[PDB]
RNA sequence: GCCCUCAGCCGAUCGAAAGGGAGUCGGGUUCAGAUCCCCGAAUCCGGAGUGGCGGAGAUGGGCGCCGCGAGGCGUCCAGUGC
RNA sequence: GUUUUUUCACUGACCCGGUGAGGCGGGGGGGCGAGCCGGGCUCUCGCUUCUGGCGCCAAGCGCCCGGCCGGCCGGGCGCGAC
């Protein structure tokens, strides 16, 4: 075994894996963006009721940290119903308002009665 | 048998022709700072005029005496740490149902009992780190009459005793099975360590260059040899 | 996991809502929003573990043994397109 | 010896430039040449100018080491940089 390049670079050296002796906090910190926290109250103005019968969609209010991806399963796993798309924005008073399109086999005035918004 | 297809195809590594090979480059490498120091804290001990008292540590015992002197000390080792569990335990078997000759480790046990007038032969190790622990000691074994000798390996002194290093290891007792072979080694040590000790005192180390000027000065000495040669005859 | 080689960098990181920088355009709709809504036409990057189907690589040359001939049988070298 | 000091010299502090810190110092081995009768002494050299091409990741030669039934198939340590 012999020299070849005129530099000296630091050799490689083994590194173990961590293997702690006590697990630092006693239990994993719990998740507080349930399905329940994420969906607040349905919105029921003149202009939301124009977006139910006509389009076939709903209008919700939603924890401002919420994703679209997150929201879409929470409308899925409490009223049972499958979604097409979930548009969002954020109001000048400062809360998240998600416009929830629905499927053709499903119906919009009909599910709206089940929950209470009419 | 052979194939006419194959062709030998040389390279010509002469200047400006064919990209140079891969090769031996030790001698030009940029080394790290921690090495580049240690390799030139041994060059300032040939140039520099090492004075005579620290200069006697290069003076060391040779090969046929160094492998012979660790076979008499092989019979007078200290016991192992596992031996102290069947000796301390061996008292409670005989009761509930004059030390044999051994070494003296450390400088603070050797320097007192060489002047106390007990020991026979004293040993030293060469590579003693901060040197000022053993600068005084060889001139103190000079006067009293306790012949000193230096072995290359402070590591392998403190492998008699179970530790990592040592410095000095003295004898005060030897058995009547070995009273000739301990009286023998003291004569092969004393006549060239505490008879020529005086010789030792004069002998300064240093003022000896690195070759890169031996062979330019020597070069020009012969320059004042051919002018005196062709002139005369 | 470990080992053998193989590896020039060149300096972490920040700095442009008028520099650089793939790909959306028409007709309609509201008191107040639209290249973002809805009808309809298009298409850019990622992804494919059983890679879902077509096509392309790829389909040829020369002798023998039967057959009026088209083809049928073995046996031996070509084919990373024109 | 011990100093009193004038010069010319040295390299090991200590300063500056250069680079991916890539061939610098001593000897040996061959080519071109200088002089004494196959022999050494004193050296000069160590291969690349015609063109607005191409050049890397060893061929060639020795010496061992394991797989299938003399041939078939796959690794180690050297030459080149003495």
């Amino acid at each position: 075994k012999i020299r070849t390049s005129p530099t000296f670079r630091r050799p490689k050296t083994l590194r173990l894996r961590r293997q702690p002796k006590y697990p630092r906090k006693s239990a994993p910190r719990r998740n507080k963006l349930d399905h329940y926290a994420i969906i607040k109250f349905p919105l029921t103005t003149e202009s939301a009721m124009k977006k139910i019968e006509d389009n076939n969609t709903l209008v919700f209010i939603v924890d401002v940290k919420a994703n679209k991806h997150q929201i879409k399963q929470a409308v899925k796993k409490l009223y049972d119903i499958d979604v097409a798309k979930v548009n969002t924005l954020i109001r000048p008073d400062g809360e998240k308002k998600a416009y929830v399109r629905l499927a053709p086999d499903y119906d919009a005035l009909d599910v709206a009665n089940k929950i209470g918004i009419i | 048998v052979v194939n006419p297809l194959f062709e030998k195809r040389p390279k010509n590594f002469g200047i400006g022709q064919d990209i140079q090979p891969k090769r031996d480059l030790t001698r030009f490498v940029k080394w790290p700072r921690y090495i580049r120091l240690q390799r030139q804290r041994a060059i300032l001990y040939k140039r520099l005029k090492v004075p005579p008292a620290i200069n006697q540590f290069t003076q060391v015992l040779d090969r046929q005496t160094a492998t012979q002197l660790l076979k008499l000390a092989h019979k007078y080792r200290p016991e192992t740490k596992q031996e102290k569990k069947q000796r301390l335990l061996a008292r409670a078997e005989k009761k509930a149902a004059k030390r044999p000759p051994v070494l003296r480790a450390g400088v603070n046990t050797v320097t007192t009992l060489v002047e106390n007038k007990k020991a026979q032969l004293v040993v030293i190790a060469h590579d003693v780190d901060p040197i000022e622990l053993v600068v005084f000691l060889p001139a103190l074994c000079r006067k009293m009459g306790v012949p000193y000798c230096i072995l290359k390996g402070k590591a392998r002194l403190c492998r008699l005793v179970h530790r990592k290093t040592c410095t000095t290891v003295a004898f005060t007792q030897v058995n009547s099975e070995d009273k000739g072979a301990l009286a023998k080694l003291v004569e092969a040590i004393r006549t060239n360590y505490n008879d020529r000790y005086d010789e030792i005192r004069r002998h300064w180390g240093g003022n000896v260059l690195g070759p890169k000027s031996v062979a330019r000065i020597a070069k020009l000495e012969k320059a004042k040899a051919k002018e005196l040669a062709t002139k005369l005859g």
